[PDB]
């Protein structure tokens, strides 16, 4: 849930 | 028009060999995609500081059809309020009355990242495949207590941001075949709610293997897939199918078992495992529905019965009615005319 990337 | 808002002032530019007239609000106004129905720019929102996607509507008032179908369209946006759905942001024209209504805009969440994209540069842990499959299944229960079924859930149509939080696009206003529901792909009888059940087992699945689950590519071979893992239609199953060459067919092929679903799944999550064999049953009615996806144990850390919300009751009786081009467009405009932007 913490946080993702953007491709 | 009594108590209306003021109209703002529009601006006119030709972007794709297309007029867009839009109010000064939308800056920066550049091309992402065109369909059949309508194109979309990326826009920046002045008013909310936010991107935004504009659509504008590809002729839709051309047929009885289309004006229809604008219709449908414009009621769902308006109707969904919901944190894991697409709402209507804004719907404007530039025209000042009926007579020159021609043309129809739609501004909603734009689409930055979807599912496929961010597996693309980044391993989902088991708690964002959680997360991501408890907000699909919340906003499907929010749309599925007002009798809307999504239609087309995949991949390209859940938008994710950084925090992980998703949204469902793109409703089926009524292509990969690899998320759609065995009795819907081959006509097996009336489309359901449950339908959008059996896609969310497919993403999830995919989520948790890096695999798509069912890779078919037609409908026969991605019939055949279905049926090795879920096994061959029983015989209450087959009562329920309503075209008889259908019920022919399906008894032709050799039965095959249901396949323990554990073997398939060696080491994801036993209790991921159990609410995809609750998600991928054949029977459409033995499938989980969203609300009690919810509660399983799967989302413990996540569920909270008060904070799933259900929506308003849908009128939909609109759908049966038969009427002319101009009826529809003006059914629209009123509800062009009719809209109440969202706070904030």
């Amino acid at each position: 849930e913490m946080t993702l990337k953007f491709g | 028009v009594h108590m209306s808002q003021e109209r703002p002032t529009f601006y006119r530019q030709e972007l794709n060999k297309t007029i867009w007239e839009v109010p000064e609000r939308y800056q920066n106004l550049s091309p992402v995609g065109s369909g059949a129905y309508g194109s979309v720019c990326a826009a920046f929102d002045t008013k909310t500081g936010h991107r935004v996607a504009v659509k504008k509507l590809s002729r839709p008032f051309q047929s009885i059809i289309h004006a229809k179908r604008t219709y449908r369209e414009l009621r769902l946006l308006k109707h969904m309020k919901h944190e894991n759905v697409i709402g209507l942001l804004d719907v404007f024209t530039p025209a000042r009355s009926l007579e020159e209504f021609n043309d129809v805009y739609l501004v909603t969440h734009l689409m930055g990242a979807d599912l496929n994209n961010i597996v693309k540069c980044q391993k989902l842990t088991d708690d964002h495949v959680q997360f991501l499959i408890y907000q699909i299944l919340r906003g499907l229960k929010y749309i599925h207590s007002a009798d809307i079924i999504h239609r087309d859930l995949k991949p390209s149509n859940l938008a994710v941001n950084e925090d992980c939080e998703l949204k469902i696009l793109d409703f089926g206003l009524a292509a990969t075949r690899w998320y759609r529901a065995p009795e819907i792909m081959l006509n097996w009888m009336h489309y359901n709610q449950t339908v959008d059940i059996w896609s969310v087992g497919c993403i999830m699945a995919e989520l948790l293997t890096g695999r798509t689950l069912f890779p078919g590519t037609d409908h026969i071979d991605q019939l055949k897939l279905i049926l090795r893992l879920v096994g061959t239609p029983g015989a209450e199953l087959l009562k329920k199918i309503s075209s008889e060459s259908a019920r022919n067919y399906i008894q032709s092929l050799a039965q095959m078992p249901k396949m323990n679903f554990a073997n398939v799944f060696i080491g994801a999550n036993p209790l991921a495992v159990d609410l995809l064999e609750k998600m991928l049953v054949l029977d459409s009615d033995k499938r989980i529905t969203a609300a009690q996806a919810l509660a399983h144990a799967y989302f413990a850390q996540y569920h909270d019965p008060d904070d799933e919300p259900v929506a308003d009751p849908y009128d939909q009786s609109f759908e049966s009615r038969d009427l002319l081009i101009d009826e529809w467009k003006s059914l629209t405009y009123d509800e062009v005319i009719s809209f109440v932007p969202p706070p904030l």
